[PDB]
RNA sequence: UUUUUU
């Protein structure tokens, strides 16, 4: 018997299962005539502590935002536990008495999916010693898809490993988002181990419906419908429960579309200091995405947060020209698309020479890396069109990077 | 013919024309690059 | 018997110390804290040290390195009389004997001072003030070439022939992000600690990488003091200053101090965050009084006559797309008197290092070498100008990596 | 806000 468990079936079940004993209704009622039974109820959901240190168990239902059926939690038991904001929180609960209007945790069962004392004793994130990447994410399904080629070219280009702080840069329509669900699939399909979730902020609602019925992952978003002040609010729950999970020693991807238009939110919402750097951008606004984009980390202790996160040039408005460059100055990859070579229709639209990831070293074998070294020599005098024609059609001839690697021998 | 197994041309194959004058055939230009008597091997 | 030590010993060590004069539920600073106790009832003396910062109020606290010289729980109160006997000042490092906080106490307070900055606490009564140094022209070389035939030596090689490096310098490694400003840099530091150990050095690292931090750390034989981009302006600032007054004090004992600071540019930002409004505002947004800070904080570096020097080398950046760096690095080279540039194309091009050289140079180069090698180097860099960037290095590294040594090359150049 | 940023 549990809240989101009886949120998730349809209506026509919970009349069915009432009847046995407005549709929030039914469940409410279907809730309490258990508890008269004597028989325990629960719920979950991720926590949020207010200003005055109690808070509340938001759902996914509602973008971790206020909720009528948020479960309180009590001051005592986060101090007990040192529960902290996006934890998530699984425990039994009981109905609102009379003059309350939420439900009440009873006892905590389970603390980021783990044994609630654990989360007591552990390392905090701000403590873990930071690292380069280590582990490669190699995003090649090998499956000879045309599809893949986007996969490919990626990994020769600019690699990706646990804990990378990386960004696809590009101009509007260069091919960003099909490259963030291009990715989204290897990282399904390649990484099934790694904790997937999918933050968009300020793009376009019918790609939040496409990504969330595409992705075998959690899908957070806040379109272009909603204010700046949800934007951020909403990005900061999901970087604190990826947080929270890399304090739990897992492998946290977050991949986020747009990282530009959150930096725009948080210049929205960021009091003014009087100082106004070029584009319009408040001297401290960068601050906090500085910090947001700066989560991804690699951890010696264990388990890694990435970010792969897309960002707009050539917009015509130095404001993101700014952004751009003060996230690349914090991140350590890039991959480049161009309006240039999308405008010729050739996919994946990927600028061969700007793209790149530092230390990419310590995410391939000393051989790949040769090649990879050889075929940048070869690719850098061509155009960015003539590139990718070329870096495409000869990877057309072959199933996986490696077979073609070979045949350039 | 002759064999390099140091720098990029590491794991190639080409014939030396006249340091040694060694080209390698990658992908679909010939590079024709100087290597030392350790870098490359007989073949 | 001493704070820090204690604090440096793990706790399995301290736990086993503690039973021989229980202490496994309690924090490692608790265990700490009644050891020290423990020690002082029996009428043994107890120590400690830290790097002084006074307050406003006329007392000041023993920071921690642990605590990057912030606000620490084992902070060493110094009374105002103390610091008025023997005229210390923000910055000085200080070890001496330590009590216990008393009844209505929070910290450890300072008995009495066996050493301030290495030395007898009365010669820092008398010593010549850091504003009263006669500033000269960097003299003494800082050779960075390691001559172990090193494939990283190459960076090495070239920086001597672009712009040598003296003692007292006050030099910039200018590029473009992803140029290989840090590495290069990283590469300054090993050799400074191969050729030079007897200098002091020192690696501060403002809103830069954390993954670096704990990369140099491992890396250099030295200290490193770093505030990540994780962490806000304010403290930027009050770390920096921290680290250059202390720079400063070792400088008036007539040391050779070193600074290797990733990234100058962006110490400069904070600044201009934390600057007062003018009214007025420079192209790219910052303040017509913001430079002035972090001018006298590069300008810090110099040579003294009197004895000892202050190195600075840190890293700026160019063609972000922001003026705003334009004119803080146009700013700093208008103070300084050595740039080191590195160049997007090369690197892009996988040529390392990727050093522009004719952009390039050091001042008055002629008191950093021979007489022979400046000749040398001058005929080099008629040579080397005609080329393109790209050229410059392939044909310089192709030909250095003929040899060992400069020396060597040089002598295959006649 | 304008100017400055340009
Ligand atoms: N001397 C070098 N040898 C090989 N690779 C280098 C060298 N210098 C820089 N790189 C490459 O460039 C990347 C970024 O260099 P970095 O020093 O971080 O530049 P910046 O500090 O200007 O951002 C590194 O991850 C490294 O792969
Ligand atoms: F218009 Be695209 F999503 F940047
Ligand atoms: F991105 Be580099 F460190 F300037
Ligand atoms: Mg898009
Ligand atoms: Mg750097």
């Amino acid at each position: 018997m549990n809240l989101t468990e009886l949120k998730n079936t349809p209506v026509s079940e919970l009349i069915t299962l009432g009847e046995n004993m407005r549709k929030q209704d039914i469940i409410f009622a279907i809730l309490k005539q258990h508890a008269k039974s004597g028989e325990d109820i629960f719920g979950d959901g991720v926590l949020e502590i207010l200003q005055d240190g109690f808070g509340f168990l938001r759902s996914a239902d509602s973008s971790y935002l206020a909720g009528p059926d948020d479960i309180y939690v009590s001051p005592s038991q986060i101090r007990r536990f040192n529960l902290r904001t996006g934890d998530t929180i699984s425990g039994k609960i009981r109905p609102p008495k009379e003059g309350e209007r939420y439900f009440a945790l009873l006892k905590v069962n389970e603390v980021n999916f783990d044994k609630p004392e654990n989360a007591r004793n552990k390392i905090l994130f701000e403590n873990l010693t930071p690292l380069h990447a280590n582990s490669r994410l190699r995003m090649e399904r090998g499956n000879g898809s045309t599809e893949d080629l986007t996969a490919r070219v990626l990994d020769l280009a600019s690699p990706i490993g646990r804990g990378q702080r990386g960004l696809i840069v590009a101009p509007p329509k260069a091919g960003k988002t099909m490259l963030l669900q291009n990715i989204a699939q290897s990282i399904a399909y390649n990484h099934p181990d790694c904790v997937l979730m999918v933050l968009l902020i300020d793009e376009r609602p019918e790609e939040v419906t496409e990504m969330q019925r595409l992705v075998k992952g959690e899908v957070v978003a806040s379109t272009f419908d909603e204010p700046a002040s949800r934007h951020v609010q909403v990005a900061e729950m999901v970087i604190e429960k990826a947080k929270r999970l890399v304090e739990h020693k897992k492998d946290v991807i977050i991949l986020l579309d747009s990282i530009t238009r959150l930096a725009r939110a948080y210049n929205t919402v960021v009091p003014a200091s009087g100082k106004v750097l070029t584009g319009g951008v408040d001297a401290n606004a960068l601050h906090r995405p500085k910090r947001f984009f700066g989560a991804a980390r690699n951890v010696e202790e264990g388990g890694s947060l990435t970010i792969i996160a897309t960002a707009l040039i050539d917009t015509g408005s130095k404001m993101d020209e700014v952004i751009y460059e003060e996230f690349k100055g914090t991140g350590n990859m890039e991959l480049h698309l161009s309006r240039k070579i999308a405008e010729k229709r050739v996919f994946p639209a990927i600028d061969y020479n700007r793209s790149g990831t530092r230390k990419e070293e310590l995410l391939t074998t000393q051989e790949e890396l040769q090649k990879m070294w050889i075929l940048r020599k070869i690719i850098h005098p061509m155009g960015e069109i003539d590139a990718m024609e070329f870096l495409i059609n000869k990877l057309a001839m072959t199933k996986t990077n490696d077979d073609f690697f070979e045949m350039m021998k | 013919m002759v064999r390099v197994n140091d720098g990029p041309f590491a794991d190639f194959n080409g014939v030396v024309e006249e340091r040694l004058k060694v080209s390698v055939s990658i992908f679909g230009r010939a590079t024709p690059v100087e290597l030392d008597f350790s870098q490359v091997e007989k073949a």
